[PDB]
DNA sequence: CTGACAGCTGCCTGGAGACTAGGGAGTAATCCCCTTGGCGGTTAAAACGCGGGGGACAGCGCGTAGCTGCGTTTAAGCGGTGCTAGAGCTGTCTACGACCAATTGAGCGGCCTGCGCACCGGGATTCTCCAGCAG
DNA sequence: CTGCTGGAGAATCCCGGTGCGCAGGCCGCTCAATTGGTCGTAGACAGCTCTAGCACCGCTTAAACGCAGCTACGCGCTGTCCCCCGCGTTTTAACCGCCAAGGGGATTACTCCCTAGTCTCCAGGCAGCTGTCAG
């Protein structure tokens, strides 16, 4: 009941779902190990953001699709692993 | 007969007028039999 | 200077829908919209002269690239679209 | 450490977008990887063009060219 | 003749 | 249409348009040989070897 | 006159000859490429802000913002088709 | 293969000392038949049909035939055929061609099975076809004296 | 003598996988091949090179097809492979 | 020519599924894969097609049929190009 | 006169290169190093290709490359596979890979 | 009866150069023309998107760097990144 | 308060106007290479049973691990301030690439010929299977 | 009742031999690299300018983590039953070969002429600014 009433209002809303901060500091971890000394655009920042959510969303609908061809609800780490692995970006 | 030498010149090959020819000779009949009429 | 299709397509939104905005944000998506349209569409093109081995860009290339890139209803009425212009260009 | 700022509600608030309505308590380990790959090589992509350009500052455009080459286009920063 | 250091 | 027209002249006959079976084409030739009634055999010429 | 007014257009023919030139495409640019390349970018234009507008009206607004076109190209199918590898920023996805 | 019992029928009626070796059948029960072929004096004459020669080319063209009789010829009449063309390098020591008509449509017809029989008599067939089918089809149709 | 099944299976899996043969036989592809063209376009002549490349690309867009159909397949605890198994490989492949 | 679709053969397809590592297969598999050859086909041709009509030719090349296979996504070698 | 590869110490050559980089239409201006650059670069990706097709025909016990060993030795080296994912190559085959599961 | 260029000579030097004995048919020498075909496509417009991009009207060595960069894979890039700068070095050498 | 439309400013650039070089039409014209309606063989891939072994599917019984509710604990977010590394832009001037005559040799097909390879034929070895037996 | 090997049947594997057609080479020939020039100009490089990206806090407070309770379903265990596999027997269609007369229709080469490209000059479309106004 409360699950399918939070999918309705994240599904209306368009807002960025992952917080800003922690993302920047990944991203920013992440950079530290191809160059030093890095700076970021907030533009450039905020497009990474927009592209990693709309991957994740995308990436778990595929695994909730491959649950229900399990006849299950709940998703597994196998149907991450076969959802990569049929997308092709494995 | 003559309506297919007329056709032939003008999209059909030699060899089909050809084929078609050689039917004509044999038989009409190898085209479309004649109907059996019947009331509407 | 900055170039940019916002002025067209505020045209193109004023001559389809007068009463209705646009806002700066869908203003850009429509922007890169339309610079990516146009990049698929002259890559095509440059793609399909290269082939041809041609040394011109004409409307028989862009017609063709439009037809291999936009799907069924959209690259017809393309098509018709860029035609009607081509034709009334070519009557003045 | 910052791999963890990516909390378990807000992988759950992604799933919810997706549609999910039950998630394993070994979701977010796997989640958390995939990000972190896709991270990595969208990142790797920018730093390659900030540094073509002898620049020091990675802008939106890098990333935009990134996500363009890897095979998903972004609207809304190229212009 | 050749080799590449890739292969070690 | 050279069957129905040696019917519809009642002249008894046989065919043979290849598709016959090896040992029924051997049966139609003995008949052909031995039958006197079967006036005509129509034939394909590319067949019958 | 302008040569957009004379092909009856309202994108700018000018500006696109000029970027098929200056872009590496090829080594000569015809009269008419550059007009029926502005044609069919006015079109495809015109039918993402049709139904961009159309989608405005149905959620009771009269802003275009990115939300109104995300649901305009997801719902028809053919634009869907076109930019169905493309991630519009603060678009959100379909109902479900 | 329709002549290939009749062919069978006749080595036994004539010559009952021959050894006949019959390749009629399936791929099993050809190659059991095949089976320890390769002894001396195993099979005197083999009977096989132009579609088996075509089709098991492999096997045949290897081994070292004494004598090659091809009855019925004419299926070798065009040289383009692919089954020209796959028996033309078969390895007999001596070639024999049956026929009833050795022409039928056109000197190449000719020329094919005599290339077949004698290739160092009639290696080349554009100057066969310049020397001999220029003229005597102009002859025939009148185009020459 | 019977094997049991799933033997001649997977002797066949191995057989296929060893060799590179094109499995489709050409005459049947290419009256395809010209059925499906002749709605595109008439008096359209294929060369026999084009044919072999459609060919080609048709068995390996299947081949992979059918590996991805397999692994859903063993998803969910199966060996058979199901439609089922084609629609979801075809949707996470992005078709459809 | 008309239904021909059915020359992708059965076997075909077990053979095809066989190479993809498919150890058992159902019986409503076949009518699937034909349609999805089916509409593949018809993508590949429709844009070799026009690749063709551009060139003002009649005849579809084994470069054309290359070049819609490239513009795809589906990059195949050993055609030329 | 002497030619642009022997300079440069490469097989490829590099004159034909710039030939194609100028009538390909990528720019205005062509510099001098890029030829060299680009001829080095596919000088090395053909070698890396053709000694695994060279390793992967020695392991078949077969000395001419056939367009199967080219395929063997693309999809078993990960970057190559990564390089040429989206790539079909005719006559190429699989690779044998039977599932675990599928296995007696 | 014409020209028509190809890398079949290139690329047997190269064999030559790895495996002195093995050999090539005529369809995998096909397939790696259109293999360098191929990559040289991809390298030469990345090379001219990267050039656009900086708004230069040339084709440099850096260019090509970047778009092998950004092309290979990590240990293939580096490589080849290597080869390249060695044999952009004899020819400056050379000169 | 706050984004968006508009009146106005300054400016770059696209609209006229000329020659004109050549990229791209007309015009043979050669030749290969088919092209297809009707025929006739001929097998070997398809097609059709059919007994049944096993895998898909339907339950049942757990029993636990994800869901839900509550209270802390914290860390994101916002608001200035603030300090500088570095992006953006501009003038000089060389180094470098665009053309352009002469070369000239390296790269095209044409023609040949070993020989690598595909395949036949015994003999060897391997994989799977149930029957009957030992327990 | 249950786990075990043995003899056997099918299946490759593997070593000789051998025919074939294809790659690799070599040889004329030419056209496009190469070399020696000129001669614009792209950008490499100082040098200036001012933008925003980073480092900081103090307060708000909503989200996140942990704990307790709990029951819905993932999974192991049974029991089917149906349906697709292995293989034997029958169908038929690639396919191959005629049979024919001409018919495209890519190609190479010639000629030749509209239409871009380059150059020049000048006025209008437009980027952008803030003022103003509805939300
Ligand atoms: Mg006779």
């Amino acid at each position: 009941t409360v699950a399918l009433r939070e999918i309705r209002r994240y599904q209306k809303s368009t807002e960025l779902l992952i917080r800003k901060l922690p993302f920047q500091r990944l991203v920013r971890e992440i950079a530290q190990d191809f160059k030093t000394d890095l700076r970021f655009q907030s533009s450039a920042v905020m497009a990474l953001q927009e592209a990693s959510e709309a991957y994740l969303v995308a990436l778990f609908e595929d695994t909730n699709l491959c649950a229900i061809h399990a006849k299950r609800v709940t998703i597994m780490p196998k149907d991450i692993q076969l959802a990569r692995r049929i997308r092709g970006e494995r | 007969y003559d309506d297919f030498m007329a056709q032939t010149t003008t999209f059909m090959s030699v060899i089909n007028i050809l084929m078609q020819l050689r039917k004509v000779c044999n038989h009409p009949n190898l085209f479309d039999p004649r109907p059996v009429t019947s009331p509407f | 200077r900055k170039e940019s299709y916002a002025i067209y397509v505020y045209k193109v939104l004023k001559q389809v829908h007068p009463d209705t905005g646009i806002s700066s944000k869908a203003m850009s998506i429509m922007n890169s919209f339309v610079n990516d349209v146009f990049e698929r569409i002259a890559g095509e093109a440059s793609r399909l002269a290269h082939y041809n081995k041609r040394s011109t860009i004409t409307s028989r290339e862009i017609q063709t690239a439009v037809r291999l890139l936009l799907p069924g209803e959209l690259a017809k009425h393309a098509v018709s679209e860029g035609t009607k212009a081509v034709t009334k260009y070519t009557s003045a | 450490d910052n791999i963890q700022g990516i909390t378990k509600p807000a992988i759950r608030r992604l799933a919810r977008r997706g549609g999910v309505k039950r998630i394993s308590g070994l979701i977010y380990e796997e989640t958390r990887g995939v990000l972190k790959v896709f991270l990595e090589n969208v990142i790797r992509d920018a730093v390659t063009y900030t540094e073509h350009a002898k620049r020091k500052t990675v802008t939106a455009m890098d990333v935009v060219y990134a996500l363009k080459r890897q095979g998903r286009t972004l609207y809304g920063f190229g212009g | 003749s050749r080799k590449s250091m890739r292969q070690s | 249409v050279l069957e129905q027209f040696l019917t519809y002249h009642g002249h008894l006959y046989l065919r043979l348009d290849g598709s016959t079976r090896v040992e029924q084409r051997q049966a139609l030739m003995e008949r052909f040989n031995a039958d006197k009634r079967i006036f005509c055999f129509i034939l394909s010429t590319r067949s019958g070897g | 006159k302008t040569r957009s007014s004379r092909a009856g257009l309202q994108f700018p023919v000018g500006r696109v000859h000029r970027l098929l030139r200056k872009g590496n495409y090829a080594e000569r640019v015809g009269a008419g490429a550059p007009v029926y390349l502005a044609a069919v970018l006015e079109y495809l234009t015109a039918e993402i802000l049709e139904l961009a507008g159309n989608a405005a009206r149905d959620n009771k607004k009269t802003r275009i913002i990115p939300r109104h076109l995300q649901l305009a190209v997801r719902n028809d199918e053919e634009l869907n088709k076109l930019l169905g590898r493309v991630t519009i920023a603060q678009g959100g996805v379909l109902p479900n | 293969t329709s002549v290939m019992l009749n062919w069978e029928m006749e080595l036994k009626r004539w010559c009952p000392s021959f050894k006949i070796l019959t390749y009629y059948g399936a791929q099993k029960e050809r190659k059991l038949k095949r089976q320890g072929w390769t002894k001396p004096n195993a099979f005197h004459v083999c009977i096989t049909s132009y579609k088996l020669v075509l089709q098991d080319h492999q096997a045949f063209r290897r081994k070292n035939w004494r004598y090659l009789i091809l009855d019925e010829a004419q299926n070798i009449k065009n040289f383009k055929s692919q089954r020209w063309q796959s028996l033309l390098n078969f390895n007999s020591q001596r070639r024999l061609l049956l026929t009833g008509t050795p022409l039928q449509n056109s000197l190449m017809e000719l020329w094919s099975l005599m290339h077949f029989l004698m290739p160092h008599v009639f290696q080349s067939h554009r100057e066969f076809k310049e020397w001999f089918s220029n003229p005597l089809t102009g002859m025939i149709e009148g185009s020459q004296e």
